[PDB]
């Protein structure tokens, strides 16, 4: 009963039966492809091998390969959980393979169950699924939690803009992993037409991008996408070759061929090649997701606008203040900001996203206009909040809501959050509002058992009844496509009234998140160019 | 004519299954059957319409006597049409219709299926699938004679209006023969 084994397709395995809600049933390192090591580096990955006998899938295999520095992160991008605590986060990452395709399952003991499976991610650059704990999000919900490891940065997406190497081998990967779920969840008392995927950030943007490609159809029929899309400056790679080349060079690979040149990058050693500095425009990414025709078929501006993908049932939405960090290194000993640091912020901004000759004098006059309050506009702390609004508008709430108004208009349902809570911690200023990533312990339950080190909060009861709230939506989202249905109204969103769910303490359907906000990064400022 | 007919009198009828507004099909590509007998020159026997405010929708119609298929799934209209096989005879006869992309296939009976190929690049969902009207009279153009082996997308839609299910409402002068 304790060491509970289920015959997949591929062969037995041996899990863990672990108490915290009753217990759960944990299936840990589970390989769900070959692995993507010699000729298959840079290739789409292939189904993993079976086996007779029972294999122990009891602890979590080597992660993918990834080497963190502060200096080669991409810090604007990650959460802030991640890089507060970078330390005892390299504690998850410091065992790591080539060899990594492997998924995590979280079932719990109590017909059929649904399956959300979530898809971690910072920058496509780190991580892993196994710092999530499906546990408490499977036994309160009970539904099957499946955790995924995909590869990551060089190894996950490079691509030269032609057909030496197409690029995407970690959103291929989710797609094997999605696979491998439709065909073997069954074994595990999961239902595999009732598959929701989640993530949040990077990883949202991953989801986002999935729901636009050929190759999901069938695999997943609901998507949860926080505080990511499809359409930021930092979700797709443009400009693949040019860093592919910079790599290439740098390792001795000056070959002119790029089919030549991907088989001496094939051939490389891969600490080579994570140990090199290829820094993107900022904002931008180095190494991720591009548009190869295939995979993802088009610019997804352009799918979405024109309805180009299927019907999946979907929920999205981001947190008040995700862009904490833009304010980094220049908010004062009395939380505020001056009107120069102001200007030269809002100017930085411009000159990094919209580096236009001309036209920008006129641009950043009208952002600063818009983004001071003119009812308390000599306010030091509320030239802080502004600024970090701007980034948050135009990274995340701008997209997020372009992203909820196509699916709306194509038929697909859809609901909005907009989330204004976070734990009380030491990782982050007092006066910040909820930032990136602060919404992941809530959805995972971490409240319920206490702060990790991950997750150093100090909780209350009423993070402990936010996260009973959060988790009672998302998983009766897994369960039925509305979060209100298991077999506070949170609205069906669309363009008309737009109606969306004020996440907090007292939660509430607002209409028109940021409307006019939106309405100047969708509308005004594309005019003006 | 083989399992559950329908008969469809003077002064017309319809069958219309709705899709739970949370459950809309959308798809890439399409494929419809059904079996009928009529002696009419001009009727719409089945129609799939996307949701209110979007254009996308899928037509089984004859016209001069013969039997096509009209749709719609962003670009432009695209016809289809088996144009030699008269249908309108009172004989029992089938039409097979297959969607993909902007391409699609018809055939009628044993004869050879037509295929059509639209110029210049294409859309490919058909988004938001709401409503399967069968009998044609919402479009002006009533169909008369009889219906069987319809089948939409894995729907057998006349076997499911035959067992009472929530979401077909029947009207009008149609007989569950
Ligand atoms: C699997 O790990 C368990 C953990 O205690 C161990 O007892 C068992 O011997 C291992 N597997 C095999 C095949 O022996
Ligand atoms: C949690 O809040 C309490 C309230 O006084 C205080 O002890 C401190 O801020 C936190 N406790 C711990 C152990 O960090
Ligand atoms: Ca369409
Ligand atoms: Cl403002
Ligand atoms: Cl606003």
């Amino acid at each position: 009963a304790q060491y509970p084994v289920v015959n997949t397709n591929y062969g037995k395995i041996r899990g863990l039966r672990t108490p915290l809600l009753g217990p759960v049933e944990q299936y840990l390192g589970v390989p769900y492809a070959s692995p993507p090591t010699g000729e298959r580096r840079f290739q789409p990955p292939e189904p993993p091998s079976s086996w007779t006998g029972i294999r122990n899938t009891t602890q979590f295999a080597a992660v993918c390969p990834q080497h963190l520095d502060e200096r080669s992160l991409l810090h604007d991008m990650l959460p802030i959980w991640f890089t507060a605590n970078l330390d005892t986060l390299m504690t998850y990452v410091q065992d790591q393979n080539e060899d990594c395709l492997y998924l995590n399952i979280y079932v719990p003991t109590e017909s059929k169950k649904p399956v959300m499976v979530y898809i971690h991610g910072g920058s496509y650059m780190e991580g892993t699924g196994n710092m999530i704990d499906g546990s408490i999000l499977a036994s309160y919900g009970n539904v099957i939690v499946i955790t995924i490891n995909y590869r990551l940065g060089i190894l996950g997406f490079l691509s030269t803009g032609d057909q030496a190497a197409k690029g995407n081998y970690g959103l291929l990967d989710q797609i094997q992993a999605l696979r491998w779920i439709e065909e073997n969840v069954g074994a595990f008392g999961g239902d595999p037409k009732r598959v929701t995927i989640f993530g949040s950030g990077a990883g949202a943007s991953c989801v986002s991008l999935l729901t636009l490609s050929h190759y999901s159809e069938g695999l997943f029929q609901k998507a949860i996408i926080q505080s990511g899309t499809a359409l930021s400056s930092w979700a797709v790679n443009y400009q693949p070759a040019k860093y592919t080349r910079i790599l290439a060079d740098k390792v001795g690979c000056n070959m002119l061929d790029t089919t030549d040149m991907v088989e001496c990058l094939r051939n490389k050693n891969y600490k080579e090649l994570i140990q090199q500095t290829i820094t993107p425009a900022t904002y931008h990414i180095a190494f991720g997701p591009v548009i190869d025709g295939d995979v993802i078929p088009d610019d997804p501006q352009i799918l979405m606008e024109q309805g180009e993908f299927l019907n999946y049932d979907i929920m999205l939405g981001v947190n008040q203040g995700e862009g904490l960090k833009f304010v980094d290194g220049i908010v004062d000993n009395e939380d505020g900001v001056t009107p120069n640091d102001f200007d030269f912020s809002v100017s930085n901004f411009v000159d990094n996203l919209y580096g236009y000759p001309e036209g920008k004098d006129t641009l950043r006059e009208t952002i600063k206009f818009m983004y001071t309050d003119w009812a308390d506009k000599e306010n030091p702390e509320t030239r802080r909040k502004t600024l970090v609004a701007l980034f948050t508008d135009h990274q995340w709430v701008a997209p997020a809501v372009a992203t909820a108004d196509l699916h709306a208009q194509y038929g697909s349902p859809t609901y909005f959050y907009a989330f204004y809570h976070h734990c009380q911690s030491e990782m982050k200023p007092s006066w910040a509002d909820s930032a990136h990533g602060d919404e992941v312990p809530y959805v995972f339950g971490i409240p319920m058992i206490g702060p990790t080190e991950l997750f150093s909060c100090n909780f209350s009861k009423n993070d402990v009844m936010l996260s009973a709230v959060v988790m009672t939506y998302w998983t009766n989202f897994a369960k039925t496509g509305d979060p209100n249905q298991p077999v506070v109204a949170w609205s069906r969103y669309n363009p008309k009234d737009q109606l969306y769910l004020h996440i907090g303490l007292k939660p509430r359907v607002r209409d028109h998140y940021r409307a006019t906000k939106v309405a100047f990064w969708l509308e005004l400022v594309p005019h003006l160019h | 004519h083989a399992g559950t007919t329908y008969i469809f009198s003077k002064g017309g009828g319809q069958i219309t299954y709705k899709w739970p507004p949370n459950d809309r099909p959308s798809t890439r590509a399409d494929r419809l059957a059904i079996g009928f007998s009529t002696v009419q020159k001009e009727a719409v026997l089945v129609r799939v319409d996307s949701s209110s405010g979007l254009g996308d929708y899928l037509e089984l119609h004859i016209h001069q006597g013969k039997i096509g298929v009209k749709f719609n799934v962003g670009t432009d209209d695209i016809a289809i049409e088996e144009s030699n096989a008269i249908i309108n005879d009172g004989k029992y006869h089938v039409v097979r219709f297959t969607r993909s992309g902007g391409n699609a296939t018809l055939q009628v009976d044993s004869w050879p299926v037509i295929e059509r190929y639209p110029a210049g690049r294409q859309l490919t969902i058909f988004n938001s699938q709401a409503t399967i009207i069968i009998g044609g009279k919402e479009q002006g153009q009533p169909f008369q004679g009889q219906l069987s082996g319809l089948y939409y997308n894995g729907l057998k839609v006349l076997n499911m209006a035959a067992e009472n299910d929530a979401n077909i409402a029947i009207v009008g002068n149609v007989r569950l023969v």
